[PDB]
């Protein structure tokens, strides 16, 4: 008659003593009915590892409804014993977390949401695939949205990047008004896609107009000048001297690095004249830029300063102009027609260098259209300067960052058959690319990467273009077949997709540094040891880190001596001027100098931070180069 | 805790080399000897918290006592000399020597303590490296080692036993005094630092950081029974 005892009974001894299966059976035929420490161990324990084996078990097997009312019963019994971080991070596995975490999500806020939403958000981007920890960005929506502490919400808009998010953060954090900071890292944490999308609903109503106000480049650095011009005080002796050791047309050029680096003193940006015209054509375009890369404030003062180079008698002043006025803003828009009119020349004029500095800065100042198209006779031009297809293909593919699951539309269809076209000067083949896979960033599932695969295969070189697409296909997951297939590829003949598709571990892993010290140091090829030395980085800078620069510091190479104090210098922002002292020991040629000067003025997922090095990872190069590689804006 | 301005004295003593650059060589004062410490207490972990500071971006080089000399024949200053060759070749670094007790545990010592204090000068070489000394009892060393090697400055370590104890002693009570400060005779920033670490750890053990002095007694009778 009472056969749920002789069931309890035999679930109780056979879950006594061992099984993997038949521990759950006599629970779901029994249908149990009818704080302690019995309760708490049955339910706990018993519980614990009988619903994880069965909801395991389930959740591999098939893929009913007696899981789900078992796995509530877990879900409201643990709600009653109150331990948390085990039997949720135990009931992950088995949408039923979303209902799961809104239905639990009541009371306890900090300890499920910072250690839940902690630990479950290290080992979700760490182990958990993709499709949920989507999952977790909508219920985290919800759970969040109903829920106090809002700038984890604002992370839930860095990952998801959607615009009912930032509106409901917006109305919701508007409604109970610190300012500018949440502007500051607002405008930073916002990507290209929604903050424009955001500055077309917003600049349709946004009700008040004063996150329009913020939500610009006026209130991001309003409040950063005047507090860095005063709470700081620098001393002159680095310009004077580091501005006074100068000579060989070349430590020069680190001077117009000196200049053109700022972030007080303005003392070397205005040392008399002549400082440009002594200079090289490549020290003109650097020097004419560096007084726009040291204004990025006052629109008024920043006309009135870089008027005087505007249309002067050279050519690459008044492009360097151009180029600095296309640093100094990106919201005022207002320079683009007098350098956007002139373009249309397509053979050999001022314009090609003033589209350089003009569509280079007006993509640093940047789904848009007219540019696009006026930048259609640019890409079909296609002028022997590498530079043209170069800023043009890096300035449509920051345009294009964070695009919904990308695309292949007729811009990128374009460029790869017009790259196809002709298979002359691989440098162009090595920075289309470029604009390639920053068009296929943001993408969350795009099939993509296959369809590159499909078309895009031919000999080493787009082959070298496909395996790019590869390094920007693979922005992290839990996809550990490509760890193995990592390994796999790793020892290919060819002597750059290892350098590039092993390049990428710095993007791939750059959250979970504990894996990133590995064995690529140990090995004999120079490009893996340049692998190694970009893939140091520039987080805070471990001593691991300085450890591994001891012995890559050392080396007769000249392309990773000038590589070295890069990283040196980047992933450290008394071991500033030690390891300067250091290479004063070894080299004491021109780049190295260059280098390790330019080292010793700038040593004291964002895009913006992410994008302007791919393009230094060519150095390797001419000078022509040097011209674009000193107006990077991943300085902050 | 308390010894603050021998502490900031030290600390800018030991951290003029590889530091401020801009008088350093501008100036010359570039002094090849260092500084020469010691300590009744001693226990190795106060001298090396008064010359730790070189430890912050540096090189550290630790040599403690001549007992690998003693261990082998006669073989005298030629290790000095491969140190010295290293510390050559590694110039940035410091000299680190501790608890030089070769008589507190004959006439060899004196002859390769003489070597060893007139290569130490640097009659060969000019500045390239710093070297510190330190002991436990300074009657135990030689008189000739005064005017070569005692030429910087010294350090008068005062052995109170009845304030140093009671300012520590006070802040373990903060979170019965005569026991503790008449029962010990060393104390040293490894015994705050280890009973307060394991007792933080301990805190996190049971949740309560409650201190009763028979629990307390015992705590000390562990260490005083371990050794």
């Amino acid at each position: 008659l009472y056969r749920p005892a002789l069931e309890e009974l035999r679930r109780q001894i056979r879950s006594s003593t061992t099984s993997m299966t038949s521990v759950p059976k006599p629970l779901k035929f029994l249908r149990p009915h009818y704080n302690k420490r019995f309760a708490a161990d049955i339910i706990s324990v018993l519980a614990m590892t009988m619903s994880g084996e069965r909801e395991c078990l389930k959740y591999r097997l098939v893929g009913a409804g007696e899981v789900a009312k078992e796995w509530q019963e877990l879900d409201d019994a643990e709600k009653v014993q109150r331990e948390p971080l085990l039997t949720l991070v135990k009931e992950i596995v088995p949408l039923l977390m979303e209902i799961e975490q809104v239905d639990m999500l009541e009371k306890d806020i900090d300890e499920n949401a910072y250690a839940k939403v902690c630990l479950y958000l290290t080992s979700c981007v760490n182990y958990v695939p993709e499709p949920e920890n989507s999952a977790l960005l909508r219920c985290a929506l919800g759970v969040f949205r109903k829920f106090s502490r809002f700038p984890e919400a604002l992370r839930l808009a860095l990952m998801l990047n959607d615009m009912e998010l930032v509106e409901d953060i917006f109305t919701s954090c508007k409604d109970v008004v610190m300012l500018g900071r949440h502007g500051v890292f607002l405008e930073l944490s916002e990507d290209v896609e929604e903050y424009e999308d955001l500055t077309e609903i917003m600049s349709n109503v946004q009700l008040n107009s004063n996150f329009l106000a913020l939500a610009r480049e006026l209130d991001i650095m309003e409040p950063k000048v005047p507090d860095d011009i005063y709470k700081t005080h620098l001393e002159n002796n680095r310009f004077g001297g580091s501005g006074s050791q100068v000579d060989s047309a070349r430590m020069n050029l680190a001077s117009s690095f000196v200049n053109g680096f700022v972030n007080q003193d303005k003392l070397l940006t205005d040392d008399g004249n002549k400082w440009l015209y002594k200079n090289k054509d490549h020290g003109m375009l650097s020097a004419a830029a560096s007084l726009g890369m040291i204004l990025l404030w006052d629109v008024d003062g920043g006309l009135t300063q870089i008027d005087k180079y505007l249309y002067s008698s050279e050519d690459y002043i008044k492009s360097g102009a151009l180029l600095a006025c296309g640093i100094v803003n990106s919201g005022v828009r207002n320079e683009c027609d007098p350098a956007l009119a002139l373009l249309s020349d397509y053979v050999l004029h001022n314009s090609n260098t003033m589209r350089l500095g003009s569509i280079f800065g007006l993509g640093l100042a940047y789904n848009r259209e007219d540019v696009l198209t006026l930048l259609l006779p640019v890409m079909g031009d296609s002028k022997s300067s590498m530079e043209v297809a170069g800023v043009t293909a890096l300035a449509c593919g920051m345009i294009a960052v964070g695009s919904c699951n990308g695309d292949v539309t007729s811009t990128i269809l374009q460029t790869i058959m017009e790259k196809s076209e002709t298979e002359l000067k691989d440098t162009y083949a090595r920075w289309l690319p470029l604009g390639l896979g920053l068009n296929h960033l943001g993408k969350g599932e795009a099939i993509e990467a296959i369809l590159a695969a499909l078309e895009v295969v031919s000999e080493p070189f787009r082959s070298f273009a496909n395996t790019l697409v590869d390094v920007c296909a693979y922005a992290g997951s839990g996809n550990v077949l490509k760890v193995q297939q990592l390994l796999h590829i790793c020892s290919e003949h060819f002597d750059s997709k290892e350098k590039e598709e092993d390049k990428d571990k710095k993007e791939k892993k750059d959250k979970d540094k504990k894996e990133a010290p590995a064995d690529m140091g140990a090995h004999q090829g120079v490009a893996v040891l340049g692998i190694a030395l970009i893939a140091m980085g520039e987080e805070i800078g471990a001593e691991m880190a300085l450890r591994t620069f001891g012995h890559l510091l050392r080396y007769g190479e000249p392309t990773l001596r000038r590589a070295v104090p890069l990283a040196l210098a980047l992933i450290s922002v008394s071991h500033d001027a030690d390891p300067e002292v250091s290479y004063n020991s070894i080299f004491a040629a021109r780049l190295a100098a260059m280098l390790r000067q330019l080292a010793q003025y700038h040593a004291k997922k964002g895009t913006l931070t992410l994008c302007p090095y791919h393009s230094d990872r060519q150095l390797m190069s001419q000078v022509a180069v040097a011209g674009l590689l000193t107006v990077l804006v991943s300085f902050l | 805790g308390g010894l603050d301005n021998q502490i900031q004295e030290i600390k800018e003593s030991v951290e003029l080399p590889l530091t401020h650059p801009e008088y350093y060589e501008e100036m010359g004062i570039k002094p090849p000897k260092g500084v020469i410490l010691y300590g009744p207490p001693g226990t190795g972990k106060t001298l090396l918290a008064k010359a730790v500071a070189n430890q912050t971006s540096a090189t550290f080089l630790r040599v403690v006592g001549s007992e690998l000399i003693q261990k082998y024949l006669g073989d005298g200053p030629k290790l000095v000399r491969e140190l010295f060759r290293v510390a050559e070749e590694h110039a940035p670094s410091i000299v680190f020597i501790d608890e030089i007790d070769a008589i507190g545990t004959e006439r060899e010592i004196q002859r390769t303590m003489l070597e060893l204090l007139n290569q130490l000068d640097g009659f060969d070489s000019r500045g390239d490296v710093k070297v510190i000394m330190a002991t436990n009892r300074i009657e135990t060393l030689d008189p000739a080692l005064i005017r070569p090697g005692r030429i910087d400055r010294k350090i008068e370590f005062p052995l109170p036993d009845e304030k140093t104890k009671k300012r520590i002693f006070q802040i373990h009570t903060s979170r019965t005094l005569d026991d503790l400060i008449m029962a010990k005779d060393d104390l040293s920033g490894a015994d705050i630092k280890a009973i307060c670490t394991e007792a933080g750890l301990m805190a996190l053990r049971e949740r309560r950081m409650k201190v009763t002095n028979e629990d307390f007694k015992k705590s000390k009778e562990n260490v005083l029974y371990k050794k």
